[PDB]
């Protein structure tokens, strides 16, 4: 996995840079990968977070509390935020 | 111009196809559009600094896809002049 930039809880965020393969691997379509993804993201982590993967989106939008990344895996990226 | 989802206000959501539809016109990137709908949606809202929390969502892009329990009756994501474009209310 990769990353644009960050601005977030680097703990939680470097721990999900390499949870997510269990939903890479787990699902087979984006927007299943990204649901798989997430739930495990919200069951790990807090009931409060925002994540949108894929590729071709934009977004410039104010962030949460404490986390503001794009961290991408082989082109196929990641929007975080809490 | 064209929308594919949206549960919300109807006076609320044509007032967003409006200003959205003006800011396609206008702006041209991904952050660019995103930037003008994200700053101008937030007039036609008011803004509640009240315990309740929420922000705008910006997606203006080509195909990438989402599937969440978003706030109730509180997201218009719409798919216009070939580009998609997403915007809720912060859960």
């Amino acid at each position: 996995a990769v990353i644009k930039n960050a601005d977030m809880s680097e703990e939680m965020q470097a721990d999900a840079v390499d949870c997510a393969t269990q939903a890479l691997e787990k699902y087979n379509i984006e927007k299943d990968i990204a649901a798989y993804i997430k739930k495990e993201f919200d069951r790990k982590h807090n009931p409060t977070w925002h994540c949108i993967v894929g590729r071709n989106f934009g977004s410039y939008v104010t962030h949460e509390t404490k986390h503001f990344i794009y961290f991408y895996l082989g082109q196929v990226a990641i929007l975080l935020f809490k | 111009y064209k929308i594919i989802t949206s549960y919300m206000p109807e006076s609320f959501e044509q007032d967003a196809v409006q200003i959205a539809l003006i800011a396609v016109d206008k702006y041209r990137q991904l952050k660019d559009i995103a930037f003008y709908i994200k700053h101008e949606y937030d007039k036609k809202y008011p803004g509640s600094g009240k315990a309740t929390e929420g922000v705008y969502h910006c997606i203006v892009g080509k195909s990438f896809a989402s599937a969440v329990s978003h706030e109730t009756r509180q997201f218009i994501h719409m798919k216009v002049d070939t580009y998609h474009v997403i915007l809720w209310k912060s859960k």
